[PDB]
């Protein structure tokens, strides 16, 4: 379908052919629009979504952030004001992950701490290996 | 899967 | 395959007693089925190689 | 003839799309003994692996749910409906009856025979939890 | 050879990181007494 | 990247070929005429070792059924799996070797025996990754002694160190079809026991006793034969094809149980073979279906192992089977005083696990088993089914019976002798090393 | 634009021609109505390279039927994709040739030669580009082998700048079919080698052995002969109507495989060629498709091509694929079969890969082999020709139509003349 | 401005102009009807539409090039395709009949009726134009369009305009691929007239960029278009510092003051580094040393030529994306002080670098990845005299029976332009070899 030049950015990838279709490839002498080590049916947005966080790195991060004075001081000054402001939680258009829940909207709790996990991740146990997003994506989908 | 205990830094010397 | 005098033996050029469609003594393997036309649609180059990238920001 | 005219080499017959012995029976035990019932007080002999125990990643560098305790039949007991919402009060989820009773109707549409654990329920406290905040970052921006 | 994160005690992470320092601490002068070009172009849009 | 051609040589080679690949074509999952069923076709790509892909799907199967015969090759063109296999590999002559070694060696081999080479030239050059060659043959007469040793010497003057390994149906001590039968397999014995490289011996009357004593069959007829040897070898190469523990290749499967260039004629036996009804009231546990597997009426060879000693032992499982019961059944196997290893090989298991179950065949005998283990073994116990063939050439041999056929034919009359000497110079061989 | 104006002269000649036009017929998608029931806008781009416009939308072919007697030609109309062709372009003579190449050439065949070049000219006027013109016809008869080259000779008098191919059944070895084949074949080639620009000289022999060997087919006939001859004619002008990657017209392949004027007599070749069990089971791919095409069972001129060497080779295919594969598989065949390749011609072999192959196939190849193996033909003919006429038989209708001895000699010479010339190339040094 | 007409003569230099001008079009923005999107376009700067297109006063961007061949079925292709709202349709200029790979009827026959229509364009597009760098001329030596008609446009280019830099963009035959016969008579004929009549001239090898493909790029079956969007690549590379911004910025006037070293030695070595892919690409770092040393590699080189087995002249370094002149002068030193790489001795200080912060832009149904760094290497190398010398033995192989002659003769040049075109190549080598020893 779509090369890996355009919809490959990460080095994750949830549809890695594992070393037996480029034999496919080879032995069928296919052309690389046809070939699995070039070309994939994944997409964009699931490249993005193959992360395992539902939460956004920032860019380039702060290094130190613990071992200075200034990291110090802004960890003591902000902890009470950053309670207020909210996380970046992906995007609900681009996550055809989580499950149809029809409500959503009036049901509220109030005392939770946002696990790093995916909840997809987390919730391996009911489908019945260690669950990677290689097994998620070829799980909610296909 | 589940996640495991903290890794203590040792304060061995605090301020 | 030009002079070649045993293809005068090979089961092409011999004489021989066609029977039936449905006796195993010849080239019935092959004269029990038709010649193929499978349909599988084509293009040039040009057309599916260069295509219209829609959007595409820098 | 009295018979039919079958040669004995069509006795094998066994294609794909035929018969489909998929969920017949698989005779025999498992390795893990997961079909038969658990003991609550094991054996000092009996070396069967009912599926308790754990692999040596989970014996080795343990979650420190199971250090100190609470191993995983604490999570997937069928639980009471009053316990859970007693548990996660005492957690301090603090959500009114409404909201757990709509929480424990969906976990008991997604887990049959009723049921609902505590995994369950926090597996679903997760998605619905997940599904609010993309719901935030869809009706706002990217801060 | 190989080059790292300034994380990364390896090279010349020791006043890579007073550099990140001093930027941060400039940042958040300009921050709290409000020069930054964020919070002018968002009070202009406020207002 | 794991190929293997597979050659089925002989009426006996084509049938059992016939159940093997139809076995095959169910556990790979593949439609007769060659499609992936229902459109399912997540990534599963454990076929490349028996099948080919060539443009539309079409998993052809890397097969060369041969024969001069053209009645049982005619029966694959002609039954349900007339869609799968190749019409040119599969490959027929016009007038039958009709259980006489020379002309299945001299007259009508060298005749056909180009244009099969050449078909396996071909499968050669198509694959990439060779492992090596099973070849499907019998012993018995004609096509399976003459041909199949003929395609032995023009396959290792070519090939050479590509492993060979040789599936041959043995004859048995007192049930045996053909009465020209003992010249036919001294003569191909001694033309092939230079050029093979692992002959495993399979005999009728063996599988007849098991089929009687296990499962339920009153009258197993070769159809419930040939699916087992379609079990035996998929028991063989499921390594090749999946994953798990251990695994075995070719060359790790051949060099482990050759231990002199003139000793390599191991036995193969499969012992979880117990029908449903009997499977149901048993736990098929890995320490007993080991044992099961050193039974002396569990074999698939009609000599038993307490007069000899084994020299080399094979332990393929397959399924739900982890390594540390493994370990438990092969130590109280070596600590049984019943079996006797030989004193200069003290590690002789050469163990190899797969984790995929066996595939059951539909309308069949077999149960739904868990677990698989196949014995490959290798006793000293082999020697007195060689002497007694020679005993049965030396009687037909002393009054000159039936050997005015191979004079006839354009064959010389003293490598009867020759062959004879060679055999005897065998199982000389085989005396000398068990001591 | 650069057109083909197609002649077909002989009754084999026009038992090949529409098997041809059926074939670019149904290779573009044209209904033997006239119209167009096609899917793609690949094959109505170029259609005006063998078809011109009516009102209606049909397309009628730029073709002329030649015989010098109703029979054939009537067979051709009363067939399918007989109602394609244009009644005026079906010109036919009153007695026949009667297979003799001087009632063919200066008796009978020149009467009617007037009205052929009449209808040849207004086909030709109605061009735009007019790239060439394409000749099917039947050494060893007498409408082909005489009047054909009477229309060669005379539209190579009237235009000499343009492509003139023929195409042409040569005489076979082995077989007979005809008492005077010696005399129209020499006849004939004798104005081959000076009159055309390249002559591709197909054998049916040589395609019975095809049918026989590659294809099975127990009894091919005349229709299955024809079709393979009209797949190798829609294959050697692929490039002028179907885009593509690297191309190659009729006058890029002239250049590319004759060296000098006197060599233009080729070997052609189509080569995906499965049985009727094998088109399931045949993974078409370039290595295999070049395998194909150097084999010399593969050849239909029926002389041998191991036989001499391989002064120049096309290789004209059809079909996606890899040029880096191309062109390694047709430096491989080199390198291996080295021995018969002219060493004084450093890589010989021309490569040219279109886009769109046969409609139904997925990849395809037309192979051409300009060799020195093709003064078999003429050395086997030279031989019949003096065997038969070293006592004169079968001479009194060419000496009654009106012909000297002289010109039979000349012919023989000059036939000589070539097969000294490819000899030389035979076995030829570099230094 | 520093406008460039690029002119695309030949079957290969209009595929290759139609992935370039896809690459330009990709890497600019520009949609492929000319219209900017016309909502993301409110960020100005980038003052490389002004470069290498036009405006036509509303808001279409027709490009600066012109696209002849004698054949009409490629540049009806162009007209066809999706590239089809976006050229001025008369600046694909089309013959009758193609020349078919003939040298004589590339220049006497067919060239002579179509040269004054293609004069009169380029004529057209450089009053249109204000301040042009120059022409940019892509071509196959193989024959035909590509020698005979691209030969007599260059000297007519010469002749009219005079003093203007004619950059070359030829496919120069493989030591052992080609897809013709008389490729060496045409190649010889044409490298006789374009040596004198030329600036720069860049000869990239088909078999060469068959073995980037099937080693770096994992291609092991690579087409014409994966060669098209490597050869792109380069030219983008060459004339990114034309386009955007960047550190040093290396135009045409100092690109040839700083590789030619004598006016006859206008032939450098054409290397783009890196051309790794996707997968094997993002568990790297990519740094301008290792860049550097790719360049360097002797495989790498595009053109199969060893230079292992010559003495390099100078080397010109562009680099694109995030690269800092301080490590480009560490790789630069790494290169130096290691001893394989050989230099002439009348050139101690020899690299020419050109730092651009534009990274290449991917191209989607492409085989190349996003990097974020880049480097083409431009050097100038005596190691293409072994090119040329094959060349000419082919050449003398071919001549000695006088094969193939006729055509030529009977369409134009007599038969003592072959030898004068074989003595023009024997003095080049002559030269070639003193400038090396
Ligand atoms: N296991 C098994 N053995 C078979 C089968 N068919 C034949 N045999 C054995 O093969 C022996 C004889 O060899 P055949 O296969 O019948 O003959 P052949 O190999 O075709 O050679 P020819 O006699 O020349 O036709 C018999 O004694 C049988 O024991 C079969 O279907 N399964
Ligand atoms: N790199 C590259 N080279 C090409 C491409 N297409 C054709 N070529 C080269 O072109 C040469 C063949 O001659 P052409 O350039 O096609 O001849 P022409 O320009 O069409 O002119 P005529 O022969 O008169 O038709 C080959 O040697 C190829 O190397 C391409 O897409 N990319
Ligand atoms: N391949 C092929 N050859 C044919 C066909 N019809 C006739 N021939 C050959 O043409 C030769 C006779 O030529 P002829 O028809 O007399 O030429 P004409 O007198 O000009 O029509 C015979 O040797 C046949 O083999 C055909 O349909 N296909
Ligand atoms: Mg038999
Ligand atoms: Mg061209």
């Amino acid at each position: 379908r779509a090369q890996l030049a355009a919809v490959k950015e990460g080095l994750y990838h949830p549809s890695l052919p594992t070393f037996r279709r480029m034999d496919m490839d080879t032995a069928a002498h296919r052309l690389p629009d046809e070939h699995c080590r070039t070309t994939t049916g994944v997409g964009p947005a699931d490249f993005q979504n193959a992360t395992a966080t539902y939460f956004q790195p920032p860019a380039n991060t702060y290094n130190g952030a613990n071992i200075t004075d200034t990291g110090r001081l802004l960890r003591e000054t902000m902890k009470d004001d950053v309670k207020s402001l909210r996380l970046d939680w992906a995007k609900a258009k681009d996550i055809k992950e989580l499950p149809q829940i029809k409500n959503t909207g009036q049901l509220r709790f109030s005392g939770y701490a946002v696990r790093y996990q995916k909840p997809a991740i987390s919730g391996s146990w009911r489908y019945t290996q260690r669950p990677v997003p290689a097994n998620i994506y070829s799980r909610y989908r296909d | 899967i589940q996640e495991r205990a903290r890794i203590k830094p040792r304060q061995s010397y605090p301020r | 395959a030009h002079g070649d005098p045993q293809k005068w033996n090979l089961p092409g050029w011999r004489i021989e007693q066609r029977y039936a469609g449905n006796v195993l003594i010849g080239n019935w393997s092959e004269e029990r089925q038709k010649f193929g036309r499978g349909g599988e649609k084509h293009t040039s180059t040009h057309r599916m190689d260069y295509l219209n990238n829609r959007n595409f920001a820098p | 003839a009295i018979g039919g005219h079958r040669t004995s080499a069509q006795m094998i017959n066994a294609v794909v799309g035929g018969v489909s012995t998929k969920g017949y029976r698989t005779y025999g035990v498992p390795t893990v003994r997961s079909d038969i019932a658990a003991p609550r007080t094991k054996r000092i002999s009996d070396t069967k692996n009912y599926g308790d125990e754990s692999d040596a990643f989970g014996l080795i560098n343990p979650s420190m749910y199971s250090n100190k305790g609470i191993y995983e039949k604490d999570f997937f007991q069928p639980r009471e409906p009053e316990q859970i919402k007693g548990i996660f009060s005492d957690i301090g989820v603090e959500m009114d009856p409404e909201t757990f009773h709509k929480l424990w109707s969906v976990a008991t549409s997604r887990s049959d025979q009723g049921q609902v654990s505590v995994e369950s329920f926090r597996n679903v406290l997760d998605e619905v939890q997940a599904l609010q905040l993309a719901d935030e970052a869809q009706n706002l921006g990217r801060p | 050879v190989r080059s790292y994160n300034p994380s990364v005690r390896v090279g010349n992470w020791n006043e890579d990181t007073c550099l990140e320092e001093d930027m941060v601490k400039d940042f958040l002068e300009k921050k709290e007494k409000g020069e930054l070009l964020i919070q002018k172009a968002s009070n202009l849009r406020s207002t | 990247m794991r190929e293997c051609i597979s050659i089925h040589v002989g009426q006996a080679g084509v049938q059992i070929g016939n159940a093997c690949w139809e076995l095959y074509c169910l556990e790979h999952g593949i439609q007769p005429d060659g499609q992936m069923p229902s459109d399912k076709t997540g990534g599963d790509d454990s076929f490349n070792t028996f099948f080919s892909e060539t443009g539309a799907g079409k998993h052809v199967p890397r097969a060369v059924f041969v024969d001069l015969e053209p009645t049982v090759v005619d029966e694959v063109r002609t039954g349900t799996y007339r869609q799968l296999f190749h019409p040119e590999q599969l490959i027929t002559g016009k007038e039958d070797a009709a259980n006489n070694y020379a002309r299945g060696h001299y007259t009508i081999g060298k005749e056909i025996v180009d244009l099969v080479l050449d078909r396996i030239r071909k499968l050669a050059d198509q694959c990439t990754g060779l492992q090596g060659f099973l070849i499907f043959h019998s012993f018995g007469g004609g096509t399976g002694s003459g041909f199949a040793s003929l395609l032995m010497e023009r396959l290792s003057v070519d090939y050479g160190k590509k492993s060979k390994l040789e599936f041959a149906i043995y004859p048995a001590p007192q049930i045996s079809t053909a009465v020209v039968e003992p010249y036919n397999t001294i003569l191909t014995t001694h033309t092939t026991l230079e050029h093979s490289d692992c002959a495993f011996m399979v005999d009728n009357e063996a599988i007849y006793d098991i089929c009687r004593r296990n499962l339920d069959i009153e009258r197993p007829t070769y159809t419930n034969l040939n699916r087992l040897i379609a079990q035996i070898v998929s028991s063989i190469t499921a390594s090749l094809r999946f994953d798990g523990a251990l695994n075995v290749d070719l060359t790790e499967f051949q060099t482990n149980l050759v231990p002199y260039p003139r000793i390599h004629f191991p036995l193969a036996t499969y012992a979880p073979v117990i029908s449903a009804e009997k499977a149901y009231h048993e736990q098929l546990s890995v320490a007993e279906i080991t044992n099961a597997c050193f039974e002396p009426a569990n074999q698939m060879v009609k000599c038993d192992p307490r007069h000899g000693k084994y020299m080399a032992c094979c332990m393929l499982y397959r399924g739900d089977v982890v390594p540390k019961d493994v370990n438990a059944a092969i130590a109280t196997i070596k600590t049984k005083r019943t079996i006797q290893f030989v004193d200069w090989c003290p590690t002789g298991f050469k163990v190899g696990i797969n984790y995929q179950p066996p595939t059951v065949v539909p309308g069949g005998d077999l149960a739904k088993v868990q677990r698989a283990v196949c014995m490959l073994s290798n006793t000293t116990a082999i020697a007195e089914a060689w002497a007694r063939l020679d005993h049965k050439f030396d009687l037909m041999y002393a009054k000159r019976a039936f050997v005015h056929w191979y004079v006839g034919e354009g064959m010389e009359e003293g490598e009867f002798s020759e062959a004879r000497e060679d055999l005897a110079a065998l199982e000389k061989d085989y005396e000398e090393v068990g001591v | 634009m650069r057109e083909i104006v197609h002649m077909q002269a002989g009754q084999c000649g026009n038992q090949i021609g529409a098997k041809f036009w059926e074939v670019i017929s149904d290779e573009h998608g044209i209904d033997p109505t006239g119209t167009y029931h096609g899917d793609s806008d690949l094959q109505l781009e170029r259609i005006n390279v063998y078809y011109n416009e009516a009102t209606g939308g049909k397309y009628v072919p730029r073709a002329v039927l030649v015989d010098l007697e109703p029979g054939t030609m009537d067979s051709v109309r009363s067939g399918p994709f007989g109602q394609i062709f244009r009644p005026d372009n079906f010109v036919f003579g009153q007695s026949g040739a009667g297979n003799n190449w001087a009632k063919g050439h200066y008796t009978e065949g020149a009467e009617l030669v007037d009205s052929v070049l009449d209808v040849v000219r207004k086909e030709a006027e109605s061009c735009d580009c007019l790239q060439g013109f394409q000749l099917t016809h039947s050494l060893g008869g007498g409408t082909g082998s005489g009047m054909g080259t009477l229309l060669i000779s005379k539209i190579r008098e009237e235009y000499p700048d343009r492509i003139m191919n023929t195409f042409s059944v040569v005489p076979s070895p082995k077989v007979s079919d005809t008492v005077v084949e010696p005399y129209n074949a020499t006849l004939s080639v004798h104005q081959l080698v000076e009159n055309t620009d390249e002559t591709y000289c197909i054998d049916n022999e040589a395609l019975y052995d095809i049918c026989f060997r590659t294809l099975k087919l127990t009894t091919p006939t005349y229709g299955d002969l024809n079709h393979l001859v009209s797949a190798t004619m829609s294959g050697v002008t692929t490039c002028l109507r179907f885009p593509g990657q690297l191309n190659a017209d009729l006058r890029k392949l002239a250049v590319n495989m004759v060296p000098f004027p006197r060599l233009h007599f080729f070997m052609p070749g189509f080569a995906p060629l499965t049985s009727r069990g094998s088109q399931q089971y045949r993974a078409l791919t370039v290595p295999e498709l070049t395998q194909q095409m150097f084999d010399a069972k593969n050849m239909m001129a029926a002389c041998d091509p191991r036989h001499g060497r391989y002064l120049t080779v096309a290789a004209i295919f059809r079909g996606r694929m890899s040029m880096k594969e191309v062109d390694e598989q047709m430096l491989n065949v080199q390198n291996k079969n080295s021995s018969y390749f002219v060493e004084w011609i450093p890589n010989n072999v021309k490569t040219a890969v279109c886009d769109i192959p046969p409609r139904g196939l997925k990849m395809s190849a037309t192979f051409i082999g300009n060799s020195t193996a093709i003064q078999e033909l003429f050395k086997r003919i030279s031989e019949q020709f003096t065997a038969m006429f070293r006592r004169k038989a079968f001479l009194h209708w060419y000496t009654g139509e009106g012909m000297d001895e002289m010109e039979f000699t000349e012919a023989e010479s000059n036939m000589n003349d070539l097969v000294s010339e490819y000899q030389q190339y035979q076995d030829a040094t570099a230094e």
